[PDB]
RNA sequence: CCUAGUAACGGCGAGUGAAGCGGCAACAGCUCAAAUUUGAAAGCUGGCUUCGGCCCGCGUUGUAAUUUGGAGAGGAUGCUUUGGGCGAGGCUCCUUCUGAGUUCCCUGGAACGGGACGCCACAGAGGGUGAGAGCCCCGUAUAGUUGGAAGCCAAGCCUGUGUAAAGCUCCUUCGACGAGUCGAGUAGUUUGGGAAUGCUGCUCAAAAUGGGAGGUAAAUUUCUUCUAAAGCUAAAUACCGGCCAGAGACCGAUAGCGCACAAGUAGAGUGAUCGAAAGAUGAAAAGCACUUUGAAAAGAGGGUUAAAUAGCACGUGAAAUUGUUGAAAGGGAAGCGCUUGUGACCAGACUUGCGCCCGGCGGAUCAUCCGGUGUUCUCACCGGUGCACUCCGCCGGGCUCAGGCCA
RNA sequence: CCGGGACCGAGGACCGCGCUCUGCAAGGAUGCUGGCGUAAUGGUCACCAGCGACCCGUCUUGAAACACGGACCAAGGAGUCAAGGUUUUGCGCGAGUGUUUGGGUGUAAAACCCGCACGCGUAAUGAAAGUGAACGUAGGUGAGAGCUUCGGCGCAUCAUCGACCGAUCCUGAUGUAUUCGGAUGGAUUUGAGUAGGAGCGUUAAGCCUUGGACCCGAAAGAUGGUGAACUAUGCUUGGAUAGG
RNA sequence: AGACUAAUCGAACCAUCUAGUAGCUGGUUACCGCCGAAGUUUCCCUCAGGAUAGCAGUGUCGACCUUCAGUUUUAUGAGGU
RNA sequence: UUAACUGAACGUGGGCAUUCGAAUGUAUCGACACUAGUGGGCCAUUUUUGGUAAGCAGAACUGGCGAUGCGGGAUGAACCG
RNA sequence: GUCCCACCCAUACCCCGCCCUCAGGGUAGAAACGAUGCCCUGAGGAGUAGGCGGCCGUGGAGGUCAGUGACGAAGCCUAGGGCGUGAGCCCGGGUCGAACGGCCUCUAGUGCAGAUCUUGGUGGUAGUAGCAAAUACUUCAAUGAGAACUUGAAGGACCGAAGUGGGGAAAGGUUCCAUGUGAACAGCGGUUGGACAUGGGUUAGUCGAUCCUAAGCCAUAGGGAAGUUCCGUUUCAAAGGGGC
RNA sequence: GCGAUGGCCAGAAAGUGGUGUUGACGCAAUGUGAUUUCUGCCCAGUGCUCUGAAUGUCAAAGUGAAGAAAUUCAACCAAGC
RNA sequence: AUUAACGAGAUUCCCACUGUCCCUAUCUACUAUCUAGCGAAACCACAGCCAAGGGAACGGGCUUGGCAAAAUCAGCGGGGAA
RNA sequence: GUGUGAAUACAAACCAUGAAAGUGUGGCCUAUCGAUCCUUUAGUCCCUCGAAAUUUGAGGCUAGAGGUGCCAGAAAAGUUAC
């Protein structure tokens, strides 16, 4: 909408609010990232510290799905469980069943472990796990395996 | 010219790019154009459905692993197990991957039994009405509630297993023997130990003797 | 569409920049060289023929059948499969036909305008007729209906039939597979391709479990996946150049294409080429008969029209600039701001209102009660009774209050 | 304590502070009277009169300038659009969010419905192989709006001392494919981290980059074509120039 | 003679690339209200120009925290005009 | 760290307000976000450098013109109010 | 030169009225309110470059006024009125002939004095500069509305055979002749015209072109070049013509 | 400078061209400028030209050695300098 | 270095000649001039009397003074930094 | 309140000197010097060459050197009197 833009408050004011002495003229100072180490250098080193130069090695042909690996925190694996089930459990109605939760199929790989989780026994199956993780799993009295 | 801050920009016009504009204003207007194509193409194949039979796939990379979908055509070995002519199979609809093969057992058993059930549901009119044969129908059976779609009436039943389980208390096994952490540490050093290792015990056999 | 402004290239500066996987649209598979039919060139252009054939020619330095890696050839074994002719009925094209007022009054030159009364509607999209017309006219909506030509799809019927050809299951053994190509060195160009991604020129020039590829140069030993140097084939995709059709929160004659008009025309240059300006009388020309002045162009009367303040220099007709009439000022500029004065011209406001007392006129009907209805449930409406010191309207006289401008 | 003059009259029932207290000069003007009821008061325009008053736009420390553009009138005439960022305002949902590449349907370029994948966010750090976030009621201290049984509890945020994850430098337990593994404990080191999630889509404004980029403006450079009717040189074929 | 090559020659004329680039001249269209500057520091083949800090506007949030001050007094230090 | 519970930092508990320990003001407290113009300056009292001097060139604290009309110096951006 | 009385006026100071901006308060058992309203109190107002807020106009789109109009819509003229501080809005009088407004949202090719701006039109200068090379005209009569530049007769002159004579090549294209004629052209006039209107006019065995070659151009045999095409004209060609 | 297997010059190339229907009393490239009288010294510098005994320098290809290979190390080495 | 002849080549002197000059005067033709007919252009912020002052340091406009009378014709080259 | 040059006070090691307390992180203090890309050396015994191994080769991480004097750092000869 173009009918309320500062353009139709500058009619009747010479020079259209860009002044009078610098006058807007085409490309003053070069067009885009020019100068960058001469005229430039005091911007692009107050920010972006890092442009230039070159560090790490190279990798040709690089195939992003052998690094496909999506990871999951230890206090959101009971989120894993619809709700209906999940409050049967945490509320202590079951007593002699356990849940095999597959990690997989939710589409998980590796299970860290950050938070606490309540002492009922579980199954996990994941491709990767922590050290961490494999503590706290076991103190619940559960196990995890390896599926590949 | 950099004034403030601002990430650092990279807009690719720098060529003649306003003769290379594709607008898309017919959106509506093709797809009417497809239902139509659509419709005539029904009305030819006049007691058969649209589409051709596929078979089942699993997706081929370590990413996507987990998934199945739809392929190209079931292999040469899958429809002989069928007992299928192998000529007369693209004729009744179902297709032909002149180079798929069979490595494992579960795709093959999983394809066969499509194959199976298909054929039982499969009507078959003779090729002229006067003269039966003994492969046709018996023209008894012939009036049934047919399909068309045959992408959902034979779709993919559930791509991903099952996401969880349960089991009875007492019956959850152990560990490996050493937990399942450690596992993984050992088994990485050692293959990244085979050559030095395998050859440190054969110079030693080879000399001592 | 996403991968992705990612891996990568780059005076590693400015900048440049793909591919695999994943979801969908559309789906369709195949033929030649390398084999001896060898118990019978079984093949083909041309000419003549009466339609059955014949003649010359091509060709054994290889024309048909058979085979193309999915295999296949050669063997057994038992099963199964294969020709013609009709054809209801349906789908495309053009062409015949389709409901309702011009009723009554007013303004107007002319109703398609205003008022009163009606009718049709699977049709109130659009245009014309003397001004905004659903019913004056063309068309518009729905499924049939008149007639005709050429094609397609197709329910189901009637007919032959073998040692000709085809398909499946098993097997000792065989199993032919594209060369100045692949590859290497060197030079140039190009790509994101980095000890060199593709292409091309020159030099060297292969092999049979061989060869290529496996994104960092080399040697040794394994592994994975395909089978090049011969060929054909619809659909999803691009485009307003050609032929047609339907539309727009687009422009409205200095705008919109250079062109709404006898526009790529008139015109300029030796030439390649450059390239405009220009829409609108009135409903209907009814485009001014006749008299008179003038050599004529034309003028004045007189006519047509609702209007000539529409007269082919024609709808409406602004400003710059000019003429006539009326008013006013002017001793080397004019215009302008604050404040009086003279002259000309002019908008407002006031011209009564309310109340009380007395007299006259006319009317239905004040308080109260009874019945019915509504509603905010205690306040009202309608019908009857109520009949003159009650109520209402008007006129005449008297009185209080207020109301315009300057002081 | 008594005179003389000028300018002004805002507000619109009582409510107040007071005094000389049947009232008042106390929280803002009333009373009596005259002429005229129209050009009289008032307004617009033209002219004379007293005082004042250099031509606009622009660059510039400085313009009325002997600085530049401008004879007059009518119409045309200049910060826009797209992709990608960023902060702020309004809206929907919320650990999730986003239908429209596509399909179904339709009174048909409208409106309505559908879901597999996918993008951003939910987890960082190293060049990399890799590893990967709780001792405490998710800590202690000083302030903090608010609540409170009055003792205290203390959101957001500010300052400070600690704890945990990755990288770097030391330390080197039980074990053992005897050369593999890296527990435990430290360090004037380091991170765009954790420590009871805040994002995704869309609307509007300012700003930035590439684009013809607010509008008009070069001396040059390249690709492809047309000219010896003037003039330069030459070839073939012709013509012309008294009398001493 | 840098002379002539269609009034054009120290490199003809015509169309396209082409709306070629400009740190340089010129212009940039209605009204009212509130606030209201700089020609200075550092860097650049920088000196008719840019980035950076400063001066300015708008939008807010935390309290109404009671803190602050281009100033004076009292006590106590430094200076070489 | 010291020969040492001798110190150093951070703390628990208690005591000292009856008056929180000079004047004046508070017509303006703290923090954050995004961004415009500017980056040629000139004049004056006092101090002062080069120059014979200049309506010349170059500096320090402050006040002005630029960006500002009004009354006075007859006239005049910088003077007096 | 020093001292002492009175007096004169700034947009400065004091008091009062009015406008706006900013700040602080009151207003529901609602007899209540464009609550974005009303009422009470105090202070302030200069400004280029620049920032923000509020309002007014133009061309189109959705909704609504059951809006105006041939008994006169839009447009234009008007020292005729009213409103607003202002951009602007509303009415009276004249001309004209078919459509047009108010309110809330959406949308943009949206507001002009300048740019030696673009196109079109018109002025002062101004009835001014000027219409002066090539020796030159005069009398009578006729036609005609009108005669210096039409015709006849008579005078006076010039070109003075390297002519202002008589014919041609290039170029021009009906300009040649007759009859008639309003306006326009013949830089004055015009009955006259190379102008305007209507008709007519160019005859070849003997004059040319047609035939032959010159300087030169282009096919064929061949060889280059990605190609449009460049070379090649007797060349490394099986190239013909005469009789019955 | 040149005896045609050649000198000077055109062309992208060619079974292509100009000088050339030419052959040193000729073709091609330069300087001075009638006649008369003359035209001195300098080969260090910049150019042009001449002979390869001298080995100083030295590319691709070729030769020898090490290595399992990529590769590295050595001689030999045309014209020009 | 000289050099006969030649030159619309540059330079100095002499004889004859003359309005080049002392020093100006007169005559003829065609315009300019007036009339009848026809009839443009450059240029132009507004315009057009001076002296001094200050000012962007040389004003037509500002301040202080001088002054100041309609409408016009032929010449002129100070100024309008034409 | 960026970089370069230079400087100050500690911490953890290993040392010199002195009987000892102590002193020493270049010259008694104020100047004496240098980015990205590329090459080269030192260090661990470290990571990678992406089908799997072993040795060559190459690429990475940390610290120095090769230099920009226009010294916050382009690679660069004249004339125009056409």
């Amino acid at each position: 909408p173009t009918r309320f833009s500062k353009t139709r408050k500058h009619r009747g004011h010479v020079s259209a609010g860009k002044g009078r002495v610098g006058k807007h003229r085409k490309h003053p100072g070069g067009r885009g990232m020019a100068g960058g180490q001469h005229h430039h250098r005091t911007n692009l080193d107050k920010y972006h510290p890092g442009y230039f130069g070159k560090v790490g090695m190279r990798h040709f042909h690089l195939l992003r799905n052998h690094y496909w690996r999506p990871s999951i925190n230890i206090d959101k694996l009971w989120s894993l469980v619809p709700s209906d089930v999940r409050e049967q459990y945490l509320s202590g109605q079951k007593k002699d069943t356990a849940p095999v939760i597959d990690l997989l199929s939710h589409g998980y790989a590796k299970l860290l472990g950050k938070g606490r989780l309540p002492e009922i026994p579980v199954v996990v199956r994941a491709r990767y796990v922590s050290a961490e993780a494999e503590r706290k799993v076991k103190e619940a009295g559960g196990v995890v395996e390896l599926v590949a | 010219a950099i004034k403030h801050n601002q990430q650092i920009p990279n807009n690719h016009f720098r060529k003649h790019w306003q003769r290379r504009v594709r607008c898309h204003f017919d959106q509506p207007g093709k797809k009417v154009t497809r239902r139509l194509a659509r419709r005539a193409k029904a009305a030819a194949l006049a007691p058969r459905p649209v589409d051709k039979l596929r078979p089942i796939v699993r997706c081929p990379t370590v990413k996507y692993n987990r998934r199945t979908r739809l392929g190209r055509g079931f292999t040469l070995e899958e429809l002989k197990a069928a007992g299928i002519p192998r000529l007369l199979a693209p004729t009744i609809g179902i297709a032909v991957d002149h180079r798929r093969k069979n490595l494992s057992e579960e795709s093959l058993a999983a394809n066969v039994q499509r194959l199976k059930d298909y054929k039982a549901r499969l009507i078959l009119f003779p090729r002229k009405s006067n003269k039966p044969k003994k492969a046709d129908t018996p023209k008894d059976q012939q009036t049934a509630e047919t399909t068309t779609s045959l992408r959902t009436s034979f779709g993919v039943e559930q791509p991903l297993a099952p996401g969880f389980t349960e089991i009875s208390k007492s019956e959850i096994p152990a560990g490996i023997e050493g937990g399942a952490y450690r596992a993984l540490r050992k088994a990485r050093s050692d293959a990244r130990l085979v050559g030095v290792r395998e050859k440190r015990a054969k110079e030693k056999a080879e000399a001592e003797a």
